[PDB]
């Protein structure tokens, strides 16, 4: 998996193709199902606390 | 019923006015069967040969009531002329006199703002808001006939 | 109405299978295939088993199936003559869709292909069609061109201000909330 | 007296309309 | 004690899976000759309703619950000598070795509540910590996967002063276990490292074992620049898997593109994730993942390869390949596109966006449905 | 006819009034938490 | 000590009526309902004796079936005479309840009288007799729209999609929907109702788009005691994701309880998830009794096509070309001439965009336009995702709306 490049079965045709992009979309994401799971935990723990 | 407006487009015209009653006895059942048929209904009020006239205007104004339309509803029952009664006691009659006397203020409030435009007031909303006024003071409510009037701006019914 | 709440009031017609089948033949000319499928819901399990009704049902298998050599052999066992109105214009709705079809999907067809597609019996037939509903095709050296649209089954192929301004719409209409 | 609860009713209601344009003009002044 | 747990749960759970292990016999009879030994009386109950009648069990209890009481009493002969002259709690300070007894013996109620009081006893956290192992181990047992979450972070708040590293990478194996156990294989691959520095267990003697179970995970959750650190890892198999002949010959079949055997020791690999425990309840999840990384490895190494070459070098049945390409494909990975009649398969290279777009598309839709939802719960 | 025709719109009245009465105080409140 | 309960619920409606708290009353209920597995005949008796004077026209007229308090008896009674089977006598009482409903002219009436609506019609599905409610209850919602009475407009309402969509006068569901003015969400369970009463007739009217938001929206508010409810705005969710061509996830074929109720559905779309009609036909035959049950057969028939597109999903995909014969044998169609309609299946694929793909019958063979790395997924990715963040931004300011700070 070092430096790209993928030659054809037997025709010569290399097959590298890619693209340097760091996307803020992945890492947001991330951010948003954390968030979102602990917004679930303190909706819960304030339902029992409703319920109490 | 897709029956009775099934007997609406024959050419007996009789028969088309009597299936029209037999929709308006059951008018408050049947409102959404005959909503997608008011076309039909609005083209035998629209046409002067037929002596029935009122009844399917009745119906209309009937339809658009439980449509939730009162404009309609009252424009089609000033067209029904003399078999909209004031004096039955239906929820149908009274929210339509209730919308008839507020649109009438509206209509005598606004002709006397326009010095310069009579807005045409019709002659059948002016003979309801009549019988309305005279059924408050044969029932002995002077002091609702009173506000009326005084709403209404009509002065001669108020000092009768 | 009679059908729906008269019928526990009224001995079963004979003529109500054949005109519910005829009815739901021409929902399916009219492409109201949702009516369609309402009223065979509304229809009971031995009214289904009707040859007319049954008929109808088998013709709307073939027009959903796409076989509409199936629709056009069928028109010859039509039950009853007063269908024979409808399975035409069932015909013509088909042939209608069947070239809508061929347009998108090839560039160009052979004369002889667009015929057998389309089940005319002479190349004057053919011809006819295509002067007539369709002036858009283009006949050179024996083949059918179909004009395809400039852009269409492409993806990402649409007009790029708009979608922009769409963007628009969304962003200012969002913040002056804010 | 009958008429009156209704006429009284519309003269509150009338003169808490107008509450809307005086709460208005504070939440800007605020 | 809960260090032979092991013995307990594994046998019993080996017992109870895969079909009750072909014809189910000479598991009931070694898990009872550890039974109705060593004061068992709790756990086994509708291990005996699984099990045959076994009549006359009756004297077989009422031998060891005066066992129980023994031992029990005692405890009671204890607690009012040593609280006349108090040492540390002495009372609390003999059962708090004694309540693991109770909880080998007994169930988690006479654990849980002289825990939680032992737990208030000691000022230094080399007795409170061995007790959260104890929770742990315990919550595994009756899958206490609600009370793991809770001691887990309740253990790691305690490490942090010291530096305890008997503490920390005996613990890092828990989560370990943890993380492979439910589907969670990325973190199997993190107590690799911490496996090669580990040591063997009651549970995990053999070296060799612990060391074979962390090539298992490592090859799903690295690639193979991380499995050129995986070869770094097979030097450290000519160590522990150099004894291996097995798993020797099955990973490297994977690095030396030996592709033809690397499905047959698959076979055995798959058979006996079958009848082991804790990956019966995720076996045909692995081979489906080990499949579609032997099969896209091949793949990428050309622009397109014919369909009839890789049944004789890869793996026997060209239509075998051809049905299972087709739903690889159909199920959204493993980027090619094969065509049919003129006999050939074809790749392409898309761009690490459209991929990277659908998992967002999937979370931001799971998060709106967790808040939507709980919006309306509360708040009437 | 006066029952069906001046008495109803004491039961309309009162029905505007009361929503209005709350959306005035919950705009009051607002603005007063500031104001303070 | 049920009683007690009885007269404890008694003080407490009477509590609610002089301090004229709807949710005093709804306390009461909650223990009324409380206390329906204990209801007994003598205590039934002793508790109208004790709240009705012996004499009362409408004491004498509830012992012969055995206005807040006189209304409330009749609500017992009637779940009891359900409790005991006797529909017939609580039609009468439904109706005798309900009567004397009409000339009580007092506000405090609706959630009592709500109830009642609620209990009336049910004696009525139980004798068959749904259809002579459709001249009772109308003009009894008429008088709650009359009233304003907004907890009566709505109970009334659902009730008469209910009716309607019960003798299917699906024809007439969809009037009532585009009349019945927008009540506000007073009722958690109703409004789902009219929440699902809707996301039933949207799946049946076509209108999926609004009919999953709508089956999702009663779902969304499913109270978790009605699974039956959850189960029932879960399984017309599931048709409708199937009937959409995105198929639920199998998370919600495992929640708790409810797993008995969906087992039906979950085959149906593993069948439509691997595109095959064949265990279709399997599926749909064996639980095709349990189907009947439901009543969404009608959206079953629709499925194969989606089924057929399903199956059309994996080949494209799954498949760059291959002849049109291959089509419709791994679509195992026991068409007589599977050659003309997989044929004719791709034209109307083609047609319907379901494939990039393109069609060669000079060669009888199928061209799946290059359906893997293709070019940008935005535009509609682009489009897609902001009806979604702009879902939430009237969503968030939904929350800041109800921001009180």
């Amino acid at each position: 998996k070092k430096f790209a490049g993928t030659l054809d079965q037997g025709a010569g045709c290399l097959i590298i193709f890619d693209d340097h992009k760091t996307e803020d979309i992945y890492e947001a994401t991330l951010d948003t199902i954390s968030n979102v799971a602990k917004v679930v935990d303190s909706l819960f723990v304030r339902s029992a606390k409703i319920m109490a | 019923a897709g029956g009775m407006l099934a007997m609406l487009s024959e050419h007996s015209t009789s028969l088309k006015l009597h299936a029209l009653s037999n929709l308006n006895v059951y008018a408050q059942f049947l409102w959404p069967e005959i909503s997608t048929s008011i076309p039909l209904l609005e083209s035998l009020y629209e046409d002067e040969e037929f002596s029935q006239r009122p009844l399917a205007a009745l119906v209309v104004s009937k339809v658009f009531y439980f449509l939730g339309e009162l404009n309609d509803s009252l424009a089609y029952a000033l067209g029904a002329g003399s078999l909209f009664d004031v004096s039955e006691d239906s929820d149908y009659v009274r929210t339509l006199l209730d919308k008839a006397i507020d649109e009438y203020a509206s209509l005598r409030n606004k002709s006397a703002e326009s010095k310069e435009e009579a807005v045409n007031i019709d002659p059948r909303l002016e003979a309801i808001v009549e019988r309305m006024l005279e059924k408050c003071i044969l029932d002995g409510r002077y002091q609702q006939a009173m506000g009326m009037a005084i709403e209404c701006r009509r002065l001669d019914k108020l000092e009768e | 109405p009679y059908y729906t709440d008269a019928r526990g009031r009224i001995p079963q017609s004979t003529q109500e299978y054949p005109i519910l089948g005829l009815n739901l033949l021409r929902l399916l000319v009219q492409n109201r295939i949702a009516e369609f499928h309402t009223e065979l819901e509304l229809l009971s399990s031995t009214a289904l088993e009707n040859p007319c009704i049954k008929h109808a049902v088998e013709l709307e298998q073939s027009f959903m199936e796409g076989a509409y050599n199936r629709v056009l052999s069928a028109r010859q066992t039509v039950p009853h003559e007063t269908y024979v109105h409808f399975m035409d214009l069932l015909a013509k709705t088909v042939r209608d869709e069947i070239a809508g079809c061929s347009e998108k999907a090839y560039d160009t067809l052979s004369v002889n292909d667009a015929r057998q597609l389309l089940l005319f019996s002479s190349d004057k037939d053919l011809l006819e069609y295509i002067k007539e509903e369709h002036p858009e095709w283009e006949i050179k050296d024996g083949c059918v061109v179909f004009q395809k649209s400039k852009d269409s089954a492409t993806c990402k192929e649409i007009p790029s201000l708009l979608l922009i301004n769409q963007t628009l719409s969304y962003a200012r209409e969002l913040e002056r909330i804010v | 007296d009958l008429y009156g609860r209704l006429k009284s009713l519309e003269r509150q209601i009338e003169f808490k309309g107008i509450q809307e344009e005086y709460v208005k003009d504070e939440l800007k002044n605020l | 004690s809960q260090n032979e747990h092991l013995k307990l749960a594994n046998k019993i759970f080996h017992l109870t899976h895969p079909d009750v292990e072909d014809i189910e016999k000479v598991s009931l009879k070694e898990e009872v000759l550890s039974a109705i030994k060593s004061d068992f009386m709790v756990s086994l109950y509708e291990t005996l309703a699984g099990n045959g009648v076994l009549e006359l069990d009756q004297a077989l209890l009422d031998s060891m619950r005066q066992s129980i009481e023994d031992e029990l009493k005692k405890l009671d002969e204890k607690i009012a000598d040593a609280e006349e002259n108090l040492g540390e709690s002495e009372v609390r300070e003999a059962h708090l070795a004694k309540s693991l007894f109770y909880i080998r013996i007994g169930d988690k109620d006479k654990a849980l509540e002289q825990l939680k009081v032992t737990e208030t006893k000691t000022v230094a956290v080399g007795q409170k910590m061995d007790l959260v192992f104890f929770t742990l181990q315990v919550g595994l047992f009756d899958m206490d996967f609600d009370l793991i979450s809770r001691s887990i972070d309740k253990a790691k708040n305690l490490f942090e002063e010291g530096g305890d590293w008997e503490r920390k990478n005996r613990l890092k194996v828990y989560e370990g276990l943890y993380c492979m156990s439910t589907r969670d294989f990325k973190k199997a691959a993190s107590l690799f490292l911490d496996s090669i520095s580990t040591f063997t267990t009651y549970e995990l003697f053999p070296y060799d074992t612990f060391i074979f179970y962390t090539v298992l995970t490592s090859i799903i959750s690295l690639d193979r620049v991380s499995l050129k650190q995986k070869v770094v890892d097979a030097p450290e198999i000519l160590t522990v898997i150099g004894k291996i002949p097995y798993l020797s010959e099955f990973l490297n079949s994977l690095y030396d593109c030996q592709y033809k055997s690397f499905f047959s020791a698959f076979a055995g690999l798959t058979e006996q994730i079958k009848f082991d425990r804790y990956l019966h309840r995720h076996f045909r999840y692995y081979m489906r993942e080990v499949r579609t990384v032997v099969y896209s490895q091949f793949l990428e190494s050309y622009k397109s390869v014919t369909i009839e070459a890789m049944a004789k070098a890869f793996g026997v049945t060209v239509e075998f390949i051809d049905l299972e390409l087709s739903r690889f494909i159909a199920a959204g990975k493993l980027h090619c596109k094969i065509d049919k009649v003129v006999g050939v398969l074809e790749t392409n290279r898309p761009d690490a966006k459209n991929a990277l777009y659908q998992a967002t598309i999937k979370q931001g839709d799971f998060l709106l449905n967790r808040i939507q939802k709980l919006s309306r719960v509360i708040d009437l | 006819g006066l029952r069906q025709y001046y008495l109803q719109h004491i039961h309309e009245l009162q029905l505007r009034v009361r929503n209005k009465n709350h959306n005035l105080q919950r705009l009051e409140a607002q603005r007063n938490d500031l104001n303070s | 000590p049920t009683l007690k309960h009885l007269k404890e619920i008694a003080s407490l409606l009477e509590t609610g009526s002089y301090t004229k708290e709807a949710r005093r009353i709804s306390r009461a209920i909650r223990l009324t309902f409380a206390v329906r597995r204990k209801l007994t005949a003598r205590v039934l008796h002793f508790f109208l004796d004790y709240a009705l004077t012996p004499g009362s026209e409408a004491h004498g007229k509830i012992s012969a079936f055995l206005p807040e308090l006189e209304i409330f008896c009749y609500l017992i009674v009637l779940l009891f005479l359900i409790d005991q089977k006797l529909h017939n006598e609580a039609k009468a009482c439904a109706s005798a309840s309900i009567a004397r409903l009409k000339s009580l002219k007092r506000r405090v009436a609706d959630v009592l009288a709500s109830k009642l609506y609620s209990f009336y019609s049910l004696s009525y599905e139980l004798t068959g007799d749904l259809a002579e409610i459709r001249g009772e209850l109308l003009t009894l919602h008429r008088l709650t729209t009359l009233h304003h009475d907004e907890l009566g407009q709505e109970t009334l309402l659902n009730l008469l999609l209910r009716n309607y969509l019960h003798y299917n006068l699906y024809d007439q569901a969809e009037k009532l929907r585009s009349k019945a003015p927008s009540f506000g969400a007073h009722s958690n369970q109703q409004h789902c109702r009219h929440l699902f009463y809707v996301g039933k007739i949207q799946t049946i009217q076509l209108e999926y788009t609004d009919a999953k938001e709508s089956l999702l929206q009663a779902a969304r508010k499913a109270p978790i005691a009605a699974r039956g409810f959850r189960i029932q705005c879960n399984k017309w969710a599931v048709i409708v994701r199937l009937l959409l061509g995105e198929i639920p996830e199998r998370t919600m074929f495992m929640q708790k309880g409810m797993e008995k109720a969906l087992r039906p559905y979950f085959e149906l779309t593993n069948a439509v998830r691997i595109g095959d009609l064949e265990l279709f036909r399997g599926v749909t035959e064996k639980f095709s009794s349990t189907f009947d049950k439901d009543r969404t057969h009608n959206l079953i028939v629709r499925l194969r096509h989606n089924v057929i597109r399903t199956g059309l999903r994996n080949i494209s995909i799954s498949y760059s070309r291959i002849s049109l014969s291959d089509v419709a044998k791994k679509l195992r169609l026991d068409s007589p001439n599977p050659v003309a309609d997989a044929e004719s299946i791709v034209a109307k694929a083609i047609r319907d965009g379901a494939i990039d793909a393109t069609l060669d019958h000079g060669n009888g063979w199928m061209l799946s336009k290059e359906t893997g790395d293709i070019y940008s997924t935005t535009e509609p990715q682009s489009a897609f995702d902001s009806r979604i963040a702009f879902c939430l931004n009237m969503h968030n300011e939904a929350v800041r709306a109800l921001r009180y700070p």
